[PDB]
RNA sequence: UCGGAGAAAAUCUCCGAAUGAUUAUAACCUAGACUUACAAGUCAAAGUAAAAAUAUCUUGACCCAGAUA
């Protein structure tokens, strides 16, 4: 460019020629000159001038504002409430379009996080992803996806195209392994089991209408049909579809990863998977 | 005349039918400048007022410029304004009689719009102005939680970048 | 494939088939007043809410039984176009999926209310009183 | 069709229109 | 002089509201709107809350 | 207020704010009305209705509460079925 | 501490309230405003619900303890 041609003429760049970007630094003012010296910006003698004014929120001796308001449980149990990151079909379509979420294979929270499509924070009480209806009208992809929460309209968009959506619960410990699997294989521990939902969440994940992972499989076809009629689309028979096996693939309710059983150890250095043989240890994991 | 009508033009009034040169009481002898159209008040447009007015005819005048092609089903042509018409013939026309009724919409109106008017019937609804709200503030001090609902457009959640 | 005591096969022994959930229900396009989607023509006009229009010819349509058709035409004449098609629309959401849903649902209600006789007249709303009172005056004057 | 032309806003002039509507 | 009483609905609901009576006047009873029942029902005095 | 803590070197939240006010992500704060549970027998019906409401805070009050709480209380929280889901953003605000 | 009257709104001149009895039992919800440092305090269309519209006349925060459901 023309800028580089200017460098050719100009003298060498060196440590003696450096300069910061203009206005990059403000100048700090010492209390030395008459303008900023003398009383030094503090005012005439007094409590605020000696530096001993009362604490923040003190109002000179009347009951402060933040003390005379009734105490109310807006934030009770905030640290215990569950948080589900929202994923919109617009974001899902956009990720697929640019190749960042491969639709050929099943989509699980690992793949979504692995494609920088969602950011999961188990420390801040993230327990998964909830599918968001936004973008349903323009959603034209056939995919198999597992999400901890889903909405009635969000499910309809996935299924109408012939995809599969199932809702699966991951416990706080399992989610952290799911989100960052490799920073776990490096520890050297065996893969833990996946714990069942708490009593409060059991109804949601055992219900077909929500596509629960613990729900009765025989009851799905009725649920799929009713949703199709309500939203005015024809339910597509996915058994005929060539990639039916991939669409129907589902991990065991006590399994975190698709091809890895609980209890195995992943020797990444040697590209091996140590597996136990003991009976009590195999009964513990297979339970 | 219907006074209030002419969907397109506000200051207008259709002529349902004009008999001219009516000699004496008898009316069958009048020149049928315009055939009879059935009332066609649009749905949800309120009470249209129709009036029957009679002028005293001094001398026989041919109203050729006022004659209409019979049958006239090109509603657009029925556009008419008395003042201009009366002014033309004010010398020989002086009103002497009145009779007016007001009518709402009815199923026959749908028949008129379709069968002979040969167009889709218009539907009108009474629309009020939106309620007044003072300009929204960043900090609605001392206002209840309902304040934020007053200024929202969509009743459904949005998720933006998520 | 790894299996555990909580695998779906063990939890639900009867439905052990691989394709049990992914089959399509046999029949079920006849019961529950199934609406044939093919017959209806659905158009989306983006009015912000995406308006949805479901238009079909009431009389020609055969999926609706003839007795219902006559009742629907009389009761809902205002929604019938000059072509004879029944035009119903909704503009209550930003999602066409939802918009179409009420359109389809409204059809179902029409059939039911036309299928089921509404014997109850209910209480007379003030609008009905105004209509009745003004109607009565017409007869008195019309007595000529 | 020239017949189909309709103004977006109606201008019902009948003085007793709104009163009769209530 | 007067007392604060608790009139309790006799419609079988637990709805109650507080009223004032004169220590001399007999025990109170009134017809009042019960939101749970959405009807007017008798409220009869059951307990005193304080002496006001 | 504790500006620099002995152990962690950070500011500290004033847990009297956390137990009285709700902060919407847009920047607003909700509170109750003082006295809404007191002497209800001698308060007028209109007065009681005003007391029951959730109310907003002024600009200076919000500025104070922002000083008294840490960043963790200002993050965006994705609660399933949240009853304040729609009140965390401002719409049609030109000002 | 607050309210009523005069000076006439700065300090002065006077009376009262920390309620009282009556009662139709006086709901929920929600535009726009008054007042106001904050806090507290006023008025209220529309809609719905009860009934067959009406409450008439003249005041103490937070915390913390209670009571019943
Ligand atoms: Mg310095
Ligand atoms: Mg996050
Ligand atoms: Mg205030
Ligand atoms: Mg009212």
């Amino acid at each position: 460019g023309t800028s580089l041609d200017l460098l050719r003429s100009l003298p060498r760049v060196s440590l003696a020629n450096l300069k910061p970007s203009p206005n990059s630094r403000k100048r700090e003012r010492r209390p030395r000159d008459r303008r900023r010296g003398r009383k030094c910006g503090r005012g005439h003698k007094g409590e605020r001038q000696r530096g001993t004014r009362p604490r923040l929120g003190f109002e000179g001796g009347q009951t402060p504002f933040y003390i005379r308001i009734p105490k109310y449980g807006f934030n009770e149990g905030h640290s215990f409430r569950h948080q589900y990151q929202p994923l919109s079909l617009r974001r899902l379509q956009y990720l697929i379009d640019l190749g960042r979420v491969d639709p050929t294979q099943p989509i699980d929270l690992t793949q979504l996080v692995n494609g920088r499509g969602v950011t999961i924070q188990p420390l801040k009480r993230d327990y998964g992803v909830q599918l968001v209806e936004e973008g349903a009208d323009t959603f034209q992809a056939k995919i198999n996806i597992e999400v901890q929460l889903a909405s009635e309209l969000a499910i309809a968009a996935i299924e109408k195209n012939g995809g599969v959506v199932t809702t699966a619960f991951y416990d706080p410990r399992s989610l952290e392994i799911l989100c960052k699997p490799i920073p776990f294989f490096l520890r050297g521990q065996p893969i833990p089991k996946r714990m069942l939902p708490p009593e409060s969440l059991v109804p949601y994940y055992t219900d077909a209408k929500n596509r629960g992972y613990l729900a009765d499989p025989a009851k799905f076809p009725e649920a799929r049909l009713e949703l199709a009629m309500k939203f005015g689309y024809v339910l597509p028979d996915i058994t005929k579809d060539e990639l039916f096996r991939m669409l129907s693939a589902r991990k065991d309710p006590r399994q975190i990863f698709f091809g890895l059983a609980p209890g195995w150890v992943v020797n990444m250095a040697d590209k091996k998977i140590l597996k136990p043989t003991d009976e009590n240890l195999l009964k513990y994991y297979s339970s | 005349i219907n006074l209030d009508g002419h969907l397109l033009e506000p200051d207008a009034e259709y002529v349902h039918w004009l008999l001219t040169n009516i000699p004496s009481n008898r009316v069958a002898e009048g020149q049928e400048t315009c055939p009879y159209l059935p009332p066609f008040p649009a749905r949800g447009s309120g009470f249209h007022r129709f009036a029957f007015l009679l002028f005293k005819q001094d001398k026989p005048i041919n109203f050729s410029e006022d004659t209409r092609p019979s049958p006239c089903y090109q509603l657009a042509q029925r556009t008419f304004r008395t003042f201009d018409f009366y002014k033309r013939h004010q010398e020989a026309m002086t009103p002497a009689g009145l009779a007016f009724f007001q009518c709402r919409w009815d199923d026959s109106v749908t028949h008129t719009f379709h069968q002979l008017l040969d167009m889709r019937e218009p539907v009108f609804e009474f629309v009020r102005p939106p309620p007044y709200h003072p300009k929204q503030k960043r900090f609605p001090h001392e206002q209840p939680l309902r304040y934020l609902d007053r200024y929202r457009d969509s009743h459904e959640p949005t998720y933006g970048i998520y | 494939t790894f299996q555990s005591i909580y695998s779906l096969d063990k939890l639900y022994p009867e439905s052990k088939g691989a394709d049990t959930a992914w089959k399509v229900p046999e029949h079920a396009k006849q019961a529950s007043s199934y609406i044939p989607l093919d017959r209806l023509s659905i158009s989306y006009c983006r009015s912000v809410n995406s308006k949805a229009e479901v238009r079909f010819h009431l009389a020609s349509a055969d999926w609706i039984e003839e007795p219902v058709r006559q009742k629907i035409a009389l009761t809902h004449k205002n929604k019938i176009n000059k072509a004879g098609e029944l035009v119903l629309t909704s503009e209550s959401s930003r999602y066409q999926f939802r918009n179409l849903a009420e359109c389809l649902q409204k059809i179902r209600d029409m059939i039911a209310e036309a299928s089921q006789v509404p014997k109850e007249p209910s209480k007379e709303d003030a609008r009905l009183q105004r209509l009745r009172i003004e109607k009565m005056n017409r007869e008195r004057l019309r007595q000529k | 069709k020239e017949n189909e032309a309709v103004a977006p806003e109606f201008t019902n002039r009948n003085p007793r229109n709104l009163e009769l509507l209530g | 002089k007067t007392i604060l009483v608790k009139l309790v609905s006799q419609a079988g609901t637990g709805f109650s509201f507080n009223h004032k009576r004169s220590r001399l006047r007999e025990k109170l009873s009134l017809l009042h709107y019960d939101p749970i029942v959405n009807k007017k029902v008798l409220f009869v005095e059951q307990k005193k809350i304080r002496s006001l | 207020l504790t500006y620099c803590s002995t152990r962690k070197g950070k500011r500290k939240t004033v847990k009297s704010v956390v137990h009285r006010f709700l902060r919407l992500h847009s920047g607003l704060w909700l509170r109750r009305k003082a006295g809404y549970k007191k002497k209800l027998w001698k308060k007028s019906t209109a007065r009681k209705k005003r007391l029951r409401e959730f109310v907003f805070c002024s600009k200076t009050q919000s500025k104070l509460l922002d000083k008294m709480t840490t960043s963790f209380w200002k993050r965006r929280n994705w609660y399933a079925g949240d009853p304040y889901q729609m009140y965390h953003d401002r719409t049609n605000l030109r000002v």
